[PDB]
């Protein structure tokens, strides 16, 4: 009933483990 | 007037979900960098990608803020198979212009951030694997909500599923409440019986 969602999902683990050391 | 409670409230959850996010390893901790807000430790992420989604999330919500047509903003976990473990729910309700009654509100602000911190203590863990997701639950009837809430195009919002919300049991566990003449706010955590 009163319940919104953003449609995108964020970043998921792996999407951000490219980008660090 | 109560247009700045909306930017406290959006200034406040935006950390609130990062602090959440690593009190509850959705993300590693290389990526989080301590910061200081509401004269605290907290960490925020150094992930343009997460921080420009929530940023946008709560973008969207501030309009809604301000109608005070937002009674729980949500932040969920769910896990691999995508089913909600967790859930920080910020229960809200509001009722002419201040100054010092503002950055008091402001600064009690973080006794929640302080409790986010250390929940741990009292959540058992998640299972590898987990994701968020932030749901926004309407007083009225999400709709009128749904063009307002589009405020910016490329980051749309639809209505939640069953599968979303649903989680029986769940446990409640309450962390802090704070009430004052212009805004209440109570979080607490629901918990699945079995994180497995």
């Amino acid at each position: 009933a009163n319940i919104l969602k953003p449609l995108m999902s964020p970043p998921s683990r792996e999407e951000i483990m490219a980008t660090l050391l | 007037f109560g247009q700045v409670v909306a930017d406290v409230l959006c200034e406040f959850l935006e950390v609130a979900v990062h602090l959440i996010l690593y009190v509850r390893e959705v993300y590693p901790v290389g990526i989080f960098q301590k910061r200081k807000k509401y004269n605290v430790p907290v960490q925020m992420s150094c992930h343009p990608e997460l921080n420009q989604y929530i940023q946008d999330t709560l973008h969207c919500v501030k309009p809604l803020l301000e109608k005070n047509d937002v009674e729980k903003v949500v932040v969920v976990i769910l896990d691999k198979e995508h089913r909600p473990v967790e859930k920080f729910v910020f229960e809200i309700t509001q009722p002419i212009s201040s100054d010092s009654l503002l950055s008091h509100v402001e600064q009690l602000l973080a006794a929640f951030i302080l409790k986010i911190s250390v929940c741990d203590a009292v959540l058992d863990h998640n299972p590898p694997g987990c994701t968020f997701t932030v749901l926004v639950h309407t007083r009225e009837a999400a709709t009128r909500n749904m063009e307002k809430i589009q405020v910016i195009k490329d980051f749309p919002w639809i209505l939640a599923d069953e599968q979303d919300v649903h989680m029986h049991d769940p446990r409640l566990i309450p962390l802090k409440t704070m009430t004052s003449d212009i805004l209440k706010m109570q979080l607490y955590v629901e918990e699945r019986a079995h994180k497995g």
